[PDB]
Formats: C-alpha cells, structure tokens, sequence
C-alpha cells in the first residue's frame, strides 16, 4: 500500500517516513507492506491539484494527509481532487468547521477538533461559575453560525437559552452600533467569536464604550488572542488554547499509526478493490472509500502520543484538551485544564477585569420599568394636566389625596 | 390586542398592548386585560386581582 | 463577449449551435462570440486543464457547464474553480446541476436547481391542496434536515389553517444494534402522512424497516424530495406505490432549451455592467498569477448576474446559488413504476391533473342543496379552507369545492366516526331527487 | 368467547388469529398477519418451541415494546428454570402451585 502525504518543509517528510518505518515495524507480523510518498504544497491551488492528481493519485495512495502550513493552504484542494474518487483525506492544521459537513466535504477526516466544539468548553465555565446570561457576538459567516448553532443546542439541552445573538457584518470595523444596543441589555457575560482582525474592531469599540470595565465579562476563542488581535486585547480575557495543536510532528507519527492499524482490518476481507492508478480517463468511484472510511472512524487506537484517538459521527477529533488562560499584565497564564468532560481550574488566582479577584455575578436587573395602560373609565380616568406640568390635585369625599 | 392578519404574505402579529408588551417597548401591563388560551400561550398572566 | 459552452458525454452539438444562433440581441449590445466544446472525458485534470487553456486562448468571460453524470464532485470543482479564478461559472445539465449549499467565499458559480427550502414549500402546498392537515416529519442525521425542519415549523406557525405536527422523529443511523429501537419508535407514527428526508440507502432500509411495521398501508401516503428519490430511471423494490415525490423538470426542459436562456442571462448581466458604470472589464489570463491575473475586484458584475428578468420570470438568482423561480414537478408512483408526472409549480401555483387524488373503506356519497338538513352556503372563509363545521363538496361542473353544514352533515360525521369509513361528498348535477 | 358473551362488562375482541406454522416458507404470511394487532393485551396459546418462534419473528412488527403486555398459559412456560433469551420481560403466565404444595 502507498500513502500520500503533502507537507510544508522537507523535515516533516522525513517524520512522516520515520513513522511510516515504525508502523511497519510495529505491524509487521502482517504480511503487507506500506509505502511513503510525500510531495510539498505550493501557493497556487490549481498547480496543488494538478500536482496532487499526477505524482499522488497515480500511485494507488489509500490515504492522503494534509497539513496547512500557517502561511492554497487550506485543504480544499485535496479535498475536492480525492472526492471524485471517494478516497479518504485526513487533514490535521484544519479547523474551519467548514470540512465537517458530509455533503461538500466527501470522505474526510480530522485529527484536531474544529473550531465549534469548543462551544461546548463555554458551556462548562457556564456551569461551575453560575452565568445564566449571556450575549453572542459571532459574525455573519459559517464558522460564526456554527458556534451560535452549537451553544444555542447546547443551551436548550439545559432548557435555558440566550438572550440576544446580534451579529456583525465580516470586514465592517464598525461595531459601535451594535455595541450600543447590547449595551442596554442587563447583561455582562460577553462571548464573542470572529478573525483576528475582527476581535480587535471589536475590542477597539468596546474600550471606547467602557465596555471592558469591572462587572464584564467576556469570553472568547483560541484566535481572538492571537496576532495583531493579542494586542488589541483588552485585560482580563478568558482565552482557551489547544494542547497540541501545532505540533505537527506528533500529529503526524498519530495519523500514520491510525492508518496502519485500519489498513491490517480492511484487507482482512474480501471484494477488495486497489484505488485507480491511471486517473486520465477513468471517472468511476474507486469502490474502496466505502467501507474503509467507516472503518477508520470504528479504529480506536489504543494509545497515541497525543492521546486517545477517536472520531464522531460526523469524522472528527474527539476528546481533546483545552488549556484555559487569563490575560494579566499583558502576559498570558494557564488557569484552568479541560480534561474533556470537565474543567479543573490551577492554584493560579483570575485577574477579572476590574481585579475584584472573586467573579462578577454578570447579570444586572433594571429596576425601572415601562408600563402601557389603556384608558378604562372605572379602572383608568386620564384627563388633562394643569398649565403647570400637573394636573389638579383633588380629595375624594373622605378628603384622602387621591393619587395621580 | 388580538391577532390578525396583514395586507402582505400571511406573518402573525399582535396589535395594541399585546404587540406593544411583545415588541419590547413596555415591561409590564397593568389594566383590565382579560386572561384566555389564546394570549396566555405567548405572555405569562398573574395571579386575578378581579374576577 | 467570449462564451464558452462546454458538453460532457454524448449530446447533440448540431442541436446547440443552431439554437445558440437564434436569440435577437438588437435590445441589447453583447456581441455573444459563443465558442462550443464537447469532450468525453470527466476527469478533475482534464477539466481544469481544458478550462485554463480555454482561458489563456480566449476572452471569454462567461462558462456554461453541461454534463451527463451524477457527480457532485464535478460541482464542486467548478464551484472552487470559479472562486479561485473569479470567473462565472453556470451549471445546468448533469452533476453540475446539483445544488451544493455553503459556497466558497467570493465565488461566481451558479447552478440551475431549487433548494430544500423551496421544495418544503412545494410539500406544504400539495398537501393543503387535498385538505391534509395531519402529518408527521422524519429526517435522520444528514446535512440539511435542520433547515428542513426550521422551515416546516416556520410555515406551518405562519398560517390561519390549522396544521397537527404529531411528532418530528430523528431515526440516527449509526448505533450498532439500533433497529430495535428505530422499528419501536416507528410504530407510534398515525399521521397519513410521514413527510420523510433522507439519503437513497437510508431511505430504502427505512422503507423496508416500516413495511415490516405495518406502516405504506392503503391508509398511509409518504412524501420525499428530490434527494430521496435520485435516479428516475432505478427504482428500488423497497419503495411503496404511490410515493410523492417534488423534482426538476427535465422532460418539458430539454438541453438545447436548458443552454439557451443562460447565455442571454450572461450577456444582460454584462450589458448592465457595462451599461451602468459606463464599462465591463473582462481580464483574465489564463488560471495563474492570482495576483497578476486576479488583481482588481470583480464583485460588480455580481449584482448583475443576480437580476435577470429576460423571460425566465425575473430569472433570480439567489446569493447562495440556487434561483428563485424555478419550475418544479410532482412525480407519484404507479403499479408501473415508472414516475409519471401529476402536477406542475411554478409562482406558488400549483396545477394537479387529480382533482380527488385516486387511491375498502372508501365511498363516495351524494348530497343536494336543500332546507336546513344540508347547506352548502359557505365557499371559503379568510383563512381560504373550510370551516370546523363543514366538509369539503366538489361541485361537478367545474369541480369548485365548498363548505356543506347541516343536520344530514352531521349525521354523516357521527356515522363515519361510528363505523370507521372514509367518503367523498360532492353535489349532484342533474335532477334534485329521483324519478323514473 | 363464552365468557366475554354472558358478561355486563365490554371487551370487543378486537381480534383473533389463526397462526398457521407447519407449511415451510411461512414467515411472510406469519408476519403479515402480526402487523394487524393494535391491542395492548394480548393473548397467546402455543408450544414453548413455537411460542420462541413467534416472539422471535415478534420485535420487529414492534409488539415487545412498552405499552404491550403478554399473558400465557402454563403450557407455553414449561420448565420455569430454562427461560428462552426470546420471551420478552414482564409476560404473564398461570401455573399450578407446586412451591407451597
Ligand atoms: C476528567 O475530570 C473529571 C473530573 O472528576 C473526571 O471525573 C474524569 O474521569 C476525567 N476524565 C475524563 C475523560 O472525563
Ligand atoms: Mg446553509
Ligand atoms: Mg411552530
Ligand atoms: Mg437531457
Ligand atoms: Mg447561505
Ligand atoms: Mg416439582
């Protein structure tokens, strides 16, 4: 069996072919053999694809990782060239969320969670810290109304939704507006998710509303403190990271073992069919994606050296870690571990924004209130007001002053 | 306040105190509103002061 | 302005050429210089191979895409190629036709299909149309039901007609050992309609699964979209007679028609490009150099390209991809099993060929007009259905349907709910009695 | 049928079957005519082995689940000590007292 690989840096092609070597010694007992092809991504899409098409796919490649380097990159390409014939693409500096859908995204798996689960790490620090209210600012695009799907789930799971979800228009500065309105909405927990540029507008616009004084709250992403928006940050911001998330090296040595192990189960039956080798004039599925991507989304790897390995339905990193850090004196520090199910806070102490060292009740009841009445003659007399700016004032047959 | 229909594609809307305590712009409505099935599956209605 | 029309697989290129030499430009200042190509091969490289050179070669702003397969992953790559070459892209015959949701950022791919939403709608309407107020929703765990679901229960609140929404089911398709609890949960359903939403193999195991229940009965109707149904032409053994189902028109929409009325769409499009800001730049190279070739915005002709009202009724495009106005089809199956057409939609209008809807415990009954026994002074009230009271009567000659009331009405109502029949009332045309 | 006739209190038989099992390729016929049972008592008389069989073609109409109860006679429950996997939980049974006698 051949397995493609496409890496920033030669180095990594050489970790991969390292691990590829200690899959093979692990694995071999078994009387097959894997091979290693790794080729280098290049700026231009099309020239990836072409390049993808001829020196990967016309060799037989059961499997093809992708690895976007931080500076087209993201996968798409190889996503879509190996979907024509239903082979599975494993990708693992990837989290769009956009590549979980089944539909666009045909036979594609991921090492590292997408960008909406960590949704669901917001949920926690609502239930170990008694926020009930809260506000999202997410943007107009798909990742922002995946995150707003997936808290809005999640909440209703609890039988308490949000308040207001008010979003914002992706490369619009402003924010002013929208920061005004939810101003007055007697509520403090913030949780805001948007690109780099996007979070410092954003913050931007809520320093010049004191908006990041004590008594607020806000709650954010993994890329919202990160880059030129790190410096727009304002203090006191509860930022998650992810463990492992770009080493890829370890990625890597976990998506060769995964493969190896899947690989040995689906050659152990029958109707077995080698993927096209040509693809010039072939257009038929491969008949070998199905079947294969079930059973590598089924193969738990025993121990990784990143963690446990397992897929959800819908192909994706399951049970990550999460490393919960809190902006003080423009320095970043861990407060708190995400075991995946839970969230165990450090001995360090959280600086909120207005440093009152203990957490902000985040939720404020207005005490005046508007009333609408309708004029009803026994329950209701309205009349005129006097020349002064009140009314007559007059007694009822008791002399008692009647109320107006 | 009651339900009822628009000149343009069928939306429900309410009208009067209903719509006004709906659409936000009061907290709280106090006069002699009646309490039926068919406003209390959208407003909570207190205890009668008045049968 | 350069149009290239590209065909895969066999098709009649003699027919498309003369077509393409027959629309009246005078209106207008286009100069369509339409290019023809026809292939065999569908192979990702062969595309974006014969794309960039056609590119390169030629001015052409516009592409055209026809093909004959079933391949999403050919949508797909066009989608990401319009996006990376910022040039327009028109699906309509094949694959390409197949409507994609959740398109690439600044992409200028457009394709010839209506959306879930739409077909939803269509539902509703047949249903309302026979007076099926009670129905029940099963989708399982695949992209898309959500907005299948949010839209159901957005219309069906919106309305002044009264609809049930028994139950909405979820059936995931994962858990090992789970029939167990998909045939139990399938047993609570009693709605005569299911209105179900899933891919091709599940919706063959869930139509095997319910047969075994006890459910596509002769009491039972179930209503599928396009995705359900696929091919027309392979039919599976475990779908039940008399199956629903809403798909595009490719009977009475034929290729050489399908070709047409794109091109007039890209040479308005551009006109008003030009034509409003006084030029219509069209500079593409060949596919490379995005920032040489690719360095000014292209967005304007997107406003465009959205508002065409040539002749396919304003011909909207929406921002997603999909047209507002499409002409959809109702498909039902025979004893034959060949999906033959009943009706047509089009501008929220439908036209049914079955004023009854032809299917035991069914009859029909007569009625007349008389004292206060049976009344049938009601037409439609605001709501446009019948009354709690009333029951529908086709008056035969025309088949207008009114509201009947009365003592012989109600008498009627009483004895069906006693001894469990079904009836159909309509009025008597000639005589008011009997008399030999 | 005797007793539900010469009684004051309704029970409408809703149904009764005819099981037939010593013709071969049967499962079909059997299973369509389970599908016909909406009654949420219902009463069984058969062998243990064919009692097994037809719990065994039951669970897939859906008439196992909640909201069903079975009653049998003894001769269905045979020994008590040996339970067949197929007998769904809660059934009812008769059987003569041979604990306390
Ligand atoms: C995570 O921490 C919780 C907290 O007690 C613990 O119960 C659990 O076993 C830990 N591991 C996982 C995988 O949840
Ligand atoms: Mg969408
Ligand atoms: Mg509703
Ligand atoms: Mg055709
Ligand atoms: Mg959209
Ligand atoms: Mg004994």
């Amino acid at each position: 069996v051949n397995i493609g690989a496409v890496l920033s840096t030669r180095k990594h092609e050489q970790m991969f072919r390292e691990a590829v070597n200690q899959a093979n010694k692990r694995h071999g007992s078994w009387k097959i053999q894997l091979n290693a092809t790794s080729v280098t991504h290049k700026p231009n899409a099309i020239q990836m694809a072409l390049s993808v098409c001829e020196d990967l796919i016309s060799s037989q490649v059961y499997a093809i990782l992708v690895s976007h380097p931080p500076t087209h990159f993201t996968p798409t390409p190889v996503s879509y060239t190996a979907g024509f014939y239903r082979i599975p693409v494993l990708g693992l500096t990837t989290r769009m969320s956009i590549y979980s859908d089944k539909s666009i995204h045909l036979s594609f798996l991921r090492t590292v969670p997408p960008y909406s689960h960590q949704s669901s790490v917001w949920f926690e620090m609502m239930r170990v810290y008694s926020w009930n209210h809260i506000i999202l600012l997410v943007s107009d695009d798909h990742e922002g109304r995946a995150a707003q799907k997936r808290l809005e789930t999640l909440l209703e799971e609890r039988e308490s939704k949000a308040e207001k979800v008010l979003q914002f228009d992706p490369g619009t500065k402003n924010v002013t507006a929208l920061l005004m309105e939810a101003k007055e909405l007697e509520a403090r927990v913030i949780i805001l998710s948007a690109s780099e540029d996007d979070a410092a507008t954003v913050y931007r616009a809520a320093a010049m509303l004191n908006m990041t004084g004590s008594g607020y709250v806000w709650l954010v992403g993994e890329r919202e403190i990160s880059g030129n928006a790190l410096r727009y940050a304002p203090d006191g911001i509860l930022g998650l990271q992810l463990i492992n998330g770009k080493n890829e090296s370890a990625h890597i040595s976990d998506a060769v073992g995964v493969v190896a192990q899947a690989v040995h189960e689906l050659l152990e039956k029958e109707n077995i069919t080698d993927p096209p080798r040509g693809c010039v004039g072939n257009t038929n599925i491969w008949k070998t994606g199905p079947l294969f991507k079930r059973v590598l989304m089924s193969s738990k790897y025993a121990d990784g050296v990143t963690g446990r390995v397992e897929f959800n339905e819908d192909g994706d990193r399951k049970f990550a870690n999460y490393s919960i850090m809190n902006l003080q004196n423009r320095k970043l520090v861990q407060v708190g571990i995400y075991n995946g199910t839970h969230v165990i806070p450090n001995d360090r102490k959280i600086i909120w924004p207005g440093g009152e060292t203990e957490k902000p009740r985040g939720y404020q009841m207005s005490t005046r209130l508007k009333i609408v009445t309708i004029h009803q003659e026994p329950f209701v007399y309205v009349k005129p007001t006097l020349s002064d700016g009140t009314c007559k004032e007059e007694f009822t047959v008791n002399g008692d002053p009647v109320k107006k | 306040g009651t339900q009822e229909r628009v000149n343009n594609s069928n939306k429900k809307e309410w009208n009067g105190m209903m719509g006004e305590l709906l659409s936000g712009q009061a907290d709280m409505i106090v006069a002699p509103l009646t309490i039926n099935n068919e406003r209390a599956q959208y407003i909570e209605f207190s205890k009668p002061f008045k049968y | 302005i350069g149009i290239a029309v590209i065909l895969v697989g066999t098709s009649d290129e003699v027919a498309i050429k003369d077509a393409h030499e027959k629309d009246d430009f005078h209106h207008l200042s286009v100069v369509p210089r339409v290019e023809l190509v026809a292939m065999n091969e569908t192979d990702p490289k062969s595309i974006i191979t014969r794309i960039c050179d056609l590119m390169s070669d030629r001015k052409i702003q516009g592409v055209v895409f026809a093909d004959d397969t079933d391949q999403e992953a050919i949508a797909q790559i066009l989608d990401f190629i319009s996006a990376q070459t910022l040039t327009p892209i028109l699906g309509i015959h094949g694959g390409s036709s197949m409507i994609m949701a959740d398109k690439d950022e600044s992409s200028m791919f457009f394709q010839f299909g209506p959306s879930i939403e739409q077909q939803a709608s269509v539902m509703l309407n047949i249903m309302e149309e026979y007076d099926w107020y009670i129905f029940s929703i099963v989708t399982t765990y695949f992209p898309g039901y959500q907005d299948f679901v949010n839209k159901i229960r957005s219309t069906i609140e919106n309305s002044f007609v009264g609809w049930e929404l028994e139950e909405v089911l979820l059936l995931d398709m994962s858990l090992d050992d789970g029939d167990s609890k998909i045939q139990n949960q399938l047993k609570k359903l009693q709605s005569p309609i299911i209105l179900l939403y899933c891919t091709k193999e599940e919706a063959t195991y869930i139509f095997e699964v319910a047969n075994s229940v006890g459910l596509t009965g002769y009491g039972y109707t179930w209503i599928v979209p396009s995705l359900v149904a696929g091919d027309t032409d392979t039919v599976p053994a475990e779908f039940p007679t008399g199956l629903i189902s809403v798909s595009y028109d490719e009977w009475d929409y034929g290729l050489p028609a399908r070709v047409r009325d794109g091109i007039a769409i890209i040479t308005t499009a551009a006109s008003d490009m030009l034509s409003e800001h006084s030029f219509i730049p069209e500079p593409k190279s060949s596919c490379y150099n995005t920032h040489e070739k690719r360095i000014y915005q292209s967005n304007m002709l997107n406003r465009y390209l959205i508002n065409v009202t040539f002749e396919g009724r304003n011909l909207s495009f929406s921002e997603d991809g999909y047209q507002m106005h499409p002409k959809l089809v109702i498909i039902l199956l025979n004893k034959e099993r060949k999906w033959e057409r009943v009706g047509k939609w089009k501008d929220k209008s439908l036209q049914m060929k079955y004023y009854v809807w032809p299917r035991d415990d069914h009859l029909s009954i007569v009625t007349l007009e008389e004292a206060p026994f049976v009344i049938v002074e009601s037409v439609d009230p605001l709501s446009g259905t019948c009354m709690r009271n009333t029951v529908p009567c086709q008056k035969r000659i025309g088949y207008i349907k009114k509201c009947c009331k009365g003592f012989c009405i109600d008498i009627l109502k009483k004895i069906s709910k006693s001894v469990k029949f079904t009836y159909d009332l309509y009025l008597v045309t000639n005589g008011k009695h009997g008399k030999k």
